[PDB]
RNA sequence: CACCCCCGUGCCCAUAGCACUGUGGAACCACCCCACCCCAUGCCGAACUGGGUCGUGAAACACAGCAGCGCCAAUGAUACUCGGACCGCAGGGUCCCGGAAAAGUCGGUCAGCGCGGGGGUU
RNA sequence: UAGUUUGACUGGGGCGGUCGCCUCCCAAAAUGUAACGGAGGCGCCCAAAGGUCACCUCAAGACGGUUGGAAAUCGUCUGUAGAGCGCAAAGGUAGAAGGUGGCUUGACUGCGAGACUGACACGUCGAGCAGGGAGGAAACUCGGGCUUAGUGAACCGGUGGUACCGUGUGGAAGGGCCAUCGAUCAACGGAUAAAAGUUACCCCGGGGAUAACAGGCUGAUCUCCCCCGAGAGUCCAUAUCGGCGG
RNA sequence: GACCAUGUCCUGUAGAGCACUCACAAGGCUAAAACCUUAUGAAACUCCGAAGGGGCACGCGUUUAGUCCGGGAGUGAGGCUGCGAGAGCUAACUUCCGUAGCCGAGAGGGAAACAACCCAGACCAUCAGCUAAGGUCCCUAAAUGAUCGCUCAGUGGUUAAGGAUGUGUCGUCGCAUAGACAGCCAGGAGGUUGGCUUAGAAGCAGCCACCCUUCAAAGAGUGCGUAAUAGCUCACUGGUCGAGUGACGAUGCGCCGAAAAUGAUCGGGGCUCAAGUGAUCUACCGAAGCUAUGGAUUCAACUCGGAGUUGUCUGGUAGGGGAGCGUU
């Protein structure tokens, strides 16, 4: 063995409460650990970042039902 | 299962684009096609066929899609999105939406 | 005491007992009065001297068992390489869990039986009877 | 709140040495008036073993 | 939001779900009804689907009862831990202050709020 | 004959192993974090395993069944998933990313607001604009694949365009630019285009940064003692000896 | 800026649990997988899940740092301790990470001695005062201090499994002025030289099983005995006897366990007629920390055309900056 391989800093980089501009990436994931409510849109390896410029607010009933809307 | 319905409404994400939303029943020919603004929990413009009559359903379909066009454009509606039931966009429905855009 | 299949290594630690603080099944029991591990052998050695005392007997729950691996690195080596491969199997062991339960054997007999398998043990004991039981 | 200094700030965990600092006591044998605001009296509950809280 | 009830579509997001079960009937919905064609089945009008009344509330669905199940769930007490301060050679453990679960008991619920319409007491 | 090449990590050198990228634990509930620490994968694939449009729902069990019977196949009941997702696993997933067709290529050219990440250099995600496509009735979705591996700056050259330089002027030779090709340079930030041993005849410069001795710290192994006590000792554990354990 | 408080969001550790995966404990059920009652461990298991921790916003509050831009650097070998892990043997003044503090770069008091520990960051001067840790019998500064005990071991002043009628403090179980525990005399019985055993096994090698008579009174019955019975004792019985005893337990301080190498020791003397100890309370000693008087620098405000006042600061390696002294 040995073996390893390079961090990922993955995260919730923008915890609710942070003001965001537009393109703001606020969530990394593996997957859809998040599932990006209104304002917001989801890349390619999923993370998920703002299109609208405003404060950032977790919906979070939880389970994989945890959402991350934007409000102007 | 009925798993018609929950996708076609999932896929009506683009109620984040602003546009109203046409749910329709081709059930017992109710078809009764409502138009809804999802973000108060309100509908605006009912179509219930209850006495239209109108003859084969097909027909009385369109019908009742003509007679919403209008019911809606008394409030000024324009934006369409045409929220299929389970139900394919088949003929009977599709008069639905023929008449209604036919004339908005 | 020797785990049919697993995946292969461990590590370690300790605190306080969360499973088994209480006796069920026997009549008597014996308990840990200090944390440890505990190898399969000093297990088996309780069980031929308590069988020893239970000739014709059969009450003899073991309600422990060595899960842990524990793998010493071979003859004289300088550091280097994994730890080597298993030496031999323990069990944790923190206070205030039972090891020990007979049933069917009067007092003074149950009582010389825990005092000899407790004596190839590494460990404080304690022998009890049940009855603050929910 | 009266609050005097009588242990070092040396050797203690950095967040206890810049609060002794914003209490603006550098020196042990100090003392200071203190406001009764929650946020002061927390930043006083923090290094209370090192001070003499008089009141 | 005059009182109920039905079809739909939301918020909620198992304290709302399961099962046992009883009411329901041409008002609504639902099966049954026929198929060369619209349209379709990698075989079947079962599914979409198109043409309709009888018939029937059987099944499904709606609505009530329901604490067998699930779902939630205290207080209390611990576990643990932030800071402070200690003992044991060691594994380990104690004390002061403050935060404090998980499991279990006690107990809670077979929900709760809208919007449009349809038919009722004519 | 001559001038040279003959890698590093390394609980002393050698030998063995390792050198890049991905997954998990360690990693101490932010990101990060070492080890010759514990586990395993990659140097690719797919003309459809893409884009889009539309449609299906999986394990497994029980009862019943034709040559099969523990498990082919059909049939009912249960069935938030116990399956599947091309390869490794974690995340994720039941309104699908899984399965099955119709069409076609967005496996586009020109751009890049904004951020994530890194010492750099690279790397990741990316709304929206143009030209123009593709699917859908439309809203809309497409500048590759559920995601994370499938990879190598720079130099020197091959091939196709383009018409910028091209030495007196006009041309051409040659060069520049856009596209693309050549790399286990895998010691994977990569000394040259091009390289192995040996020295005990050895030489220099350094190191207690670092082995052989000795002292030290530890005490696995070694030496010793003690507890128990099975049995041996006819009988009787302990006159002696003391299993298995401490 | 920084700490601290409020608000908010994100996390999968400790713990805890088996709901999935691996494992695993006694049974019931059955062509055993499955299933149920009961029972458990888990770095690569999670129905759960703190304390804390990170980002934002505020400052609803105390503080003084920060940011960028340009010149010069050095450093890129770390060491310990405590907490949390890995590797190791739950070894190491071991090796590798996280984290806090000290040391490096640190003087001063304590720890006999001692970079790391405990106290405390040295501007200068004083034959001034209060204290920290640590102390107060003599060395040696300062109570042979006070009060309730504890240990008679030099424990104090080197471990453990294990043993012990050692001793205090509680505390659980029995049988007693219808008179018990040792303690003296008195009896020891019945089939029965009891079944089951090897060659005989007969309270009394030993695998299997314990009821029944005669009695104020005795278990086919304890350790001994030669290979077997007797034999002196025992568990209940008794004149006497005259009042407490015996058992496992929690614990406080101690004993044993406890052998190494030139000569011993707690730093020494010596200490129980406390100089040990656990609990309380003072009174003083005790530092280059703090306070007093004097004094000078760094900075900054404040005044006059460096000066002076007030505050403040002044441990220091590589290093950066600044003012100056000496020689030709
Ligand atoms: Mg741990
Ligand atoms: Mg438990
Ligand atoms: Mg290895
Ligand atoms: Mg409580
Ligand atoms: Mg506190
Ligand atoms: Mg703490
Ligand atoms: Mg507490
Ligand atoms: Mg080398
Ligand atoms: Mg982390
Ligand atoms: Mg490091
Ligand atoms: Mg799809
Ligand atoms: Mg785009
Ligand atoms: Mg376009
Ligand atoms: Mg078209
Ligand atoms: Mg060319
Ligand atoms: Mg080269
Ligand atoms: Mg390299
Ligand atoms: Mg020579
Ligand atoms: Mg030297
Ligand atoms: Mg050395
Ligand atoms: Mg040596
Ligand atoms: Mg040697
Ligand atoms: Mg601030
Ligand atoms: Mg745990
Ligand atoms: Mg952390
Ligand atoms: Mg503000
Ligand atoms: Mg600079
Ligand atoms: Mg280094
Ligand atoms: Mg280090
Ligand atoms: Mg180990
Ligand atoms: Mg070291
Ligand atoms: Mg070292
Ligand atoms: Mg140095
Ligand atoms: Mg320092
Ligand atoms: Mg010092
Ligand atoms: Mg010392
Ligand atoms: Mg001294
Ligand atoms: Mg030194
Ligand atoms: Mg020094
Ligand atoms: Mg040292
Ligand atoms: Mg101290
Ligand atoms: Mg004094
Ligand atoms: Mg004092
Ligand atoms: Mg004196
Ligand atoms: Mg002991
Ligand atoms: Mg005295
Ligand atoms: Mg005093
Ligand atoms: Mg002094
Ligand atoms: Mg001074
Ligand atoms: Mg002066
Ligand atoms: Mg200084
Ligand atoms: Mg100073
Ligand atoms: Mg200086």
């Amino acid at each position: 063995n040995g073996r390893d391989s390079n961090p990922k800093y993955l995260g919730v980089k923008k915890f609710g409460g942070e003001v965001v501009k537009a393109g703001n990436i606020l969530v990394r994931q593996r997957g859809t650990k998040f599932k990006a409510g209104q304002g917001v849109g989801m890349g390619r390896d999923h993370t998920l970042f703002a299109l609208s410029d405003g404060k950032v607010v977790f919906i979070n009933k939880g389970k994989g039902a945890r959402f991350i809307s934007i409000e102007a | 299962r009925r798993k018609l319905r929950t996708r076609r409404k999932v896929r009506t994400t683009t109620a984040a684009s602003g546009r109203l939303r046409l749910s329709v029943y081709r059930s017992s020919k109710h078809i009764y096609a409502q138009i809804i603004d999802d973000s108060r929990g309100q509908t605006l413009a009912a179509a219930s066929s209850a006495a239209l009559k109108s003859g084969n359903k097909t027909d009385t379909a369109a019908a009742v899609g003509k007679a919403l066009a209008a019911a809606a454009a008394e409030k000024g509606i324009k934006q369409v999105v045409f929220d299929r039931g389970s139900y394919k966009y088949h003929g009977r429905v599709k008069a639905l939406a023929d008449a209604a855009r036919e004339g908005g | 005491k020797r785990t049919k299949f697993r995946k292969q290594f461990r590590g370690r630690m300790t605190g306080d007992a969360k499973g088994g603080d209480y006796v069920a099944f026997g009549d008597y029991g014996l308990i840990a009065m200090e944390p440890a591990w505990i190898k399969s052998n000093q297990i088996e050695a309780c069980r031929i001297v308590m069988s020893r005392h239970f000739r014709r007997g059969g009450k003899i729950y073991i309600r422990i068992f060595p899960d842990k691996p524990v793998t010493k690195k071979p003859a004289e080596t300088r550091m280097g390489k994994g730890k080597g491969a298993v030496e031999y199997w323990v069990s944790v062991v923190k206070p205030g869990r039972v090891m020990f339960e007979v049933a069917g054997v009067t007092e003074e007999q149950a009582k010389e039986a825990f005092r000899l398998a407790g004596h190839k043990l590494p460990i404080q004991t304690k022998m009890v009877k049940r009855e603050v039981y929910d | 709140m009266k609050i005097k200094l009588v242990r070092s700030v040396i050797g203690r965990p950095g967040n206890q040495v810049k609060t002794v600092q914003a209490l603006g006591l550098r020196k042990i044998g100090d003392s200071r008036e203190v406001s009764d605001t929650p946020a002061v009296r927390g930043m006083v509950k923090t290094v209370k073993h090192l001070l003499e809280v008089q009141e």
